[PDB]
């Protein structure tokens, strides 16, 4: 699975979070296999103005 | 108030929801002990106090 969120929300990215992220737009089965990783993009996905 | 002389709210004989707060950004820390922030708000309290 892969999208953009911010550098806070990433937090939310685990079984049994909460918060707006976890709630409605991506929920981990609380009992998850796999791995979870991230990276800054503010240099790649940042935008003037 | 400064540390070493802390003040006090009593909050009593009155109803609220917590995930409000613990939703915004403006906290820099929002940590729990003996009580989950996801299940507050089944809860009532004796009193709370801040």
């Amino acid at each position: 699975d892969s999208f953009v969120i911010r550098g806070d929300e990433v937090r939310q990215i685990a079984p049994g979070q909460t918060g707006n992220i976890a709630d409605y737009n991506y929920k981990l089965p609380d009992d998850f296999t796999g791995c979870v990783i991230a990276w800054n993009s503010n240099n790649l996905d940042s935008k003037v103005g | 108030a400064s540390v070493y002389a802390w003040n006090r709210k009593r909050i009593s004989n009155c109803v609220a929801d917590y995930s409000v707060l613990y939703n915004s950004a403006s906290f820099s820390t929002f940590k729990c002990y003996g009580v989950s922030p996801t299940k507050l708000n089944d809860l009532c309290f004796t009193n709370v106090y801040a």
